[PDB]
Protein backbone atom coordinates (compact mmCIF):
# COMPACT_ATOMS: atom_id res chain seq x y z
CA UNK A 1 0.00 0.00 0.00
CA UNK A 2 2.89 2.37 0.71
CA UNK A 3 4.60 1.61 -2.60
CA UNK A 4 1.30 2.17 -4.42
CA UNK A 5 0.75 5.45 -2.56
CA UNK A 6 4.14 6.78 -3.69
CA UNK A 7 2.85 7.24 -7.27
CA UNK A 8 0.66 10.17 -6.22
CA UNK A 9 3.70 11.83 -4.64
CA UNK A 10 5.56 11.48 -7.93
CA UNK A 11 2.62 12.99 -9.80
CA UNK A 12 2.51 15.97 -7.42
CA UNK A 13 6.25 16.53 -7.84
CA UNK A 14 5.95 16.48 -11.63
CA UNK A 15 3.01 18.90 -11.46
CA UNK A 16 5.07 21.28 -9.34
CA UNK A 17 7.95 21.15 -11.80
CA UNK A 18 5.52 21.99 -14.61
CA UNK A 19 4.17 24.97 -12.66
CA UNK A 20 7.67 26.29 -12.00
CA UNK A 21 8.52 25.85 -15.69
CA UNK A 22 5.54 28.02 -16.61
CA UNK A 23 6.63 30.63 -14.06
CA UNK A 24 10.13 30.74 -15.56
CA UNK A 25 8.66 31.05 -19.06
CA UNK A 26 6.81 34.15 -17.84
CA UNK A 27 9.86 35.46 -16.00
CA UNK A 28 11.88 35.52 -19.22
CA UNK A 29 9.63 38.12 -20.85
CA UNK A 30 9.20 39.97 -17.55
CA UNK A 31 12.98 40.42 -17.26
CA UNK A 32 13.22 41.47 -20.91
CA UNK A 33 10.54 44.14 -20.47
CA UNK A 34 12.28 45.33 -17.30
CA UNK A 35 15.52 45.70 -19.25
CA UNK A 36 13.79 47.66 -22.01
CA UNK A 37 12.12 49.84 -19.37
CA UNK A 38 15.48 50.63 -17.79
CA UNK A 39 16.75 51.52 -21.26
CA UNK A 40 13.82 53.87 -21.92
CA UNK A 41 14.18 55.56 -18.52
CA UNK A 42 17.97 55.89 -18.77
CA UNK A 43 17.57 57.48 -22.20
CA UNK A 44 14.79 59.78 -20.96
CA UNK A 45 17.01 61.05 -18.13
CA UNK A 46 19.05 63.05 -20.67
CA UNK A 47 18.20 66.76 -20.83
CA UNK A 48 19.37 67.21 -24.45
CA UNK A 49 16.26 65.54 -25.88
CA UNK A 50 13.36 67.62 -27.17
CA UNK A 51 9.83 67.13 -25.86
CA UNK A 52 8.72 64.78 -28.65
CA UNK A 53 11.55 62.33 -27.97
CA UNK A 54 10.68 62.35 -24.27
CA UNK A 55 7.01 61.74 -25.03
CA UNK B 1 28.66 103.61 -44.67
CA UNK B 2 30.94 101.98 -42.11
CA UNK B 3 28.22 102.47 -39.48
CA UNK B 4 25.58 100.84 -41.68
CA UNK B 5 27.78 97.84 -42.41
CA UNK B 6 28.61 97.56 -38.70
CA UNK B 7 24.91 97.41 -37.82
CA UNK B 8 24.24 94.88 -40.59
CA UNK B 9 27.01 92.64 -39.25
CA UNK B 10 25.69 92.88 -35.69
CA UNK B 11 22.24 91.84 -36.92
CA UNK B 12 23.69 88.93 -38.91
CA UNK B 13 25.66 87.92 -35.79
CA UNK B 14 22.52 87.84 -33.67
CA UNK B 15 20.72 85.84 -36.36
CA UNK B 16 23.51 83.27 -36.61
CA UNK B 17 23.54 82.96 -32.82
CA UNK B 18 19.77 82.40 -32.85
CA UNK B 19 20.04 79.65 -35.49
CA UNK B 20 22.69 77.62 -33.58
CA UNK B 21 20.61 74.71 -32.31
CA UNK B 22 20.23 70.97 -32.89
CA UNK B 23 16.82 69.26 -32.56
CA UNK B 24 15.50 72.00 -30.28
CA UNK B 25 18.49 72.22 -27.92
CA UNK B 26 21.68 74.25 -28.01
CA UNK B 27 24.83 75.24 -26.13
CA UNK B 28 25.24 78.57 -27.95
CA UNK B 29 21.99 80.59 -27.97
CA UNK B 30 21.89 80.99 -24.18
CA UNK B 31 18.54 79.22 -23.77
CA UNK B 32 20.04 76.93 -21.10
CA UNK B 33 22.99 76.92 -18.72
CA UNK B 34 24.13 73.32 -19.27
CA UNK B 35 23.31 69.95 -20.83
CA UNK B 36 23.87 66.75 -18.84
CA UNK B 37 24.70 63.85 -21.16
CA UNK B 38 24.94 60.28 -19.88
CA UNK B 39 28.27 58.94 -18.61
CA UNK B 40 27.48 55.45 -17.26
CA UNK B 41 24.68 52.90 -16.88
CA UNK B 42 23.70 54.17 -13.41
CA UNK B 43 22.70 57.57 -14.85
CA UNK B 44 25.72 59.69 -13.92
CA UNK B 45 26.02 62.71 -16.20
CA UNK B 46 28.87 64.26 -18.18
CA UNK B 47 28.03 67.95 -17.81
CA UNK B 48 28.80 70.31 -20.70
CA UNK B 49 28.47 73.96 -19.71
CA UNK B 50 26.75 76.17 -22.27
CA UNK B 51 28.77 78.94 -23.91
CA UNK B 52 26.42 81.70 -25.06
CA UNK B 53 27.40 83.38 -28.33
CA UNK B 54 24.47 85.81 -28.61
Amino acid sequence: ATASSLNSVKDSLQRGQSTIDVALAAGDTITDLLTKMKEKALAASDTSLNTASFN
Amino acid sequence: ALKADFESLRDQLQKAATNAKFNGVSLADGSTTKLSFLANEDGSNFTVTAQTLS
